[PDB]
C-alpha cells in the first residue's frame, strides 16, 4: 500500500512518459527501480530526503525528480524500445522495513500500429465431462492482443468468483519466434455439474486491455485501440 | 554477495519447506518477498508473519514454509541492506512450485465447443507445447474448488484447424497411458 501510476502505459520512441510515486508511510528513502528477465530489480535513481536525487544503477535515459516526502516521479524524455519494463517505486525506514509500490507496466514501440486489443470467446462445458464426473468445466480464451497487458476476471449470475478458476500463470505467444509477435491466454472455471445445467446461470468472461490513451492519434480505419474491456458470456443448459 | 537456495523446486500440498539466503558480509537486517509472476512485490518477513512462516539466522538466514498450499507458489526473493539505509542487495530468487495431492486422478480429455482440455490427471504429470507451429497448448493449472473442496490439473489445447483433434492434440506430451478420451 504505496501507490504508482500510471498502471499501464504505451508509447512511441521519443515520447515523453512520466511515472509517478506516492507514499504515506512517512518514510524518508524512496527508490525507482525496474525489474525484467533475467535481470532482477535495477536501481535508476533513489531520494534520502525531499528535493535531492541520487544516480542508481541505471540512470541512463531516465530523470527524477523528489519534489516532496511523499513524492517521487520518473521521467523518460525521448523514449527508447530498452525502457520496456515493469517498474516499481519503493519507499523505505533507514532502518527498516522496505515496501514496494503495485508496479507500472511500461510498454515502448516503434510505432502504435502494432497495438491490438484481445478478441473474447468461451466454450462450455462438455456433456462428456459432465456424465463422467459431475463437474463442468468452462474455458475462456482470449487471442489476439499485444502488448500483452490483460488482467482477466470470471463474473458469475453478475458477481466476480474466485472458487474453482484457474487462469495462465502468463500469455502465450502467437507466433514464439519472431518480432511484434501477439499474444494469448486463456483461464478455467469449473462448477457442479447441477449449477451449469442452471439455465438461469450467467458465465461472463472479462478481460480487462490496457493499450492506448484517448490522447494518441489514430490513422488506422478502425476503433482506435484505447484501454477498454473485452468480454463473452454464456447461460446455463439443460 | 546474496545467495539463494534451492533455484526452484516442486513440492506435494502439505509439505514444509526451507528456502536459503547466505549473505557475505555483517548484515543489519534482512527483508524476505514474494511475488507471483505478473503480480507485485509483497513483503513477507521482516522472525515471524502471522505464523504459517517463520525464519532464522545461525549468516546463514533460512525461511520455513509450513504446510505449503498451491497459493505459496511464486518467487521467493531474500534482500539484506546491510545498514539503516544503505540500499537492499536482492539475493537471485527461489522459484517454487506447490503442486496439488491429486487423490482420485482422473486423467482425461474432452471437446468444448464455443477447444481441447486436458484434465484431472495426477500432480506428476507434465505438458508440452507442440513442436507444431499453429496448435497452441497452454501449461497446466490447479484450479481449487473450495466449495466441494476438490483440486484439479489442467490444461488446454487448440488451433483453427481442421487436421487437429482432440485425439491428438498432446502427443507432444507424456500422458497418462489411461488417459480417458470420449468418443
Amino acid at each position: 500500500a504505496v501507490t504508482q501510476s500510471p498502471r499501464s502505459k504505451v508509447a512511441v520512441t521519443g515520447g515523453k512518459v512520466t511515472l509517478s510515486c506516492h507514499q504515506t508511510n512517512n518514510h524518508d528513502y524512496m527508490y525507482w527501480y525496474r525489474q525484467d528477465t533475467g535481470h532482477g530489480l535495477r536501481l535508476i535513481h533513489y531520494s534520502y530526503v525531499a528535493d535531492s536525487t541520487e544516480k542508481g544503477d541505471i540512470p541512463d535515459g531516465y530523470k527524477a525528480s523528489r519534489p516532496s516526502q511523499e513524492n517521487f516521479s520518473l521521467i523518460l524524455e525521448l523514449a527508447s524500445l530498452s525502457q520496456t519494463a515493469v517498474y516499481f517505486c519503493a519507499s523505505r525506514l533507514g532502518g527498516y522495513e522496505q515496501y514496494f509500490g503495485p508496479g507500472t507496466r511500461l510498454t515502448v514501440l516503434e510505432d502504435l500500429k502494432n497495438v491490438f486489443p484481445p478478441e473474447v470467446a468461451v466454450f462450455e462445458p462438455s456433456e462428456a465431462e459432465i456424465s463422467h464426473t459431475q463437474k463442468a468445466t468452462l474455458v475462456c480464451l482470449a487471442t489476439g492482443f499485444y502488448p500483452d497487458h490483460v488482467e482477466l476476471s470470471w463474473w458469475v449470475n453478475g458477481k466476480e468468483v474466485h472458487s474453482g478458476v484457474c487462469t495462465d500463470p502468463q500469455p502465450l505467444k502467437e507466433q514464439p519466434a519472431l518480432n511484434d509477435s501477439r499474444y494469448a491466454l486463456s483461464s478455467r472455471l469449473r462448477v457442479s455439474a447441477t449449477f451449469w445445467q442452471n439455465p438461469r446461470n450467467h458465465f461472463r468472461c472479462q478481460v480487462q486491455f490496457y493499450g492506448l490513451s484517448e490522447n494518441d492519434e489514430w490513422t488506422q480505419d478502425r476503433a482506435k485501440p484505447v484501454t477498454q474491456i473485452v468480454s463473452a458470456e454464456a447461460w446455463g443448459r439443460a | 554477495q546474496v545467495e539463494q537456495s534451492p533455484a526452484s523446486l516442486v513440492l506435494q500440498e502439505g509439505e514444509n519447506a526451507e528456502l536459503q539466503c547466505t549473505y557475505s558480509t555483517t548484515l543489519n537486517s534482512m527483508q524476505w518477498f514474494y511475488q507471483r509472476p505478473g503480480g507485485r512485490l509483497v513483503s513477507l518477513l521482516y522472525e515471524q508473519r502471522g505464523g504459517r512462516l517463520t525464519s532464522s539466522a545461525a549468516s546463514r538466514s533460512s525461511l520455513h514454509i509450513s504446510s505449503s498450499q498451491i497459493t505459496d507458489s511464486g518467487t521467493y526473493l531474500c534482500a539484506i541492506a546491510s545498514s539503516s539505509f544503505s540500499k537492499l542487495v536482492f539475493g537471485q530468487g527461489t522459484s517454487l512450485s506447490v503442486v496439488p495431492n491429486i487423490q482420485n486422478p482422473d486423467p482425461a480429455v474432452y471437446q468444448l465447443r464455443d477447444v481441447c482440455l486436458f484434465t484431472d490427471f495426477d500432480s506428476q504429470t507434465n505438458v508440452s507445447q507442440s513442436k507444431d507451429s499453429d496448435v497452441y497448448i497452454t501449461d497446466k493449472c490447479v484450479l481449487d474448488m473450495r466449495s466441494m473442496d476438490f483440486k484439479s490439473n489442467s490444461a488446454v489445447a487448440w488451433s483453427n484447424k481442421s487436421d487437429f483433434a482432440c485425439a491428438n492434440a498432446f502427443n507432444n506430451s507424456i500422458i497418462p497411458e489411461d488417459t480417458f478420451f470420449p468418443s
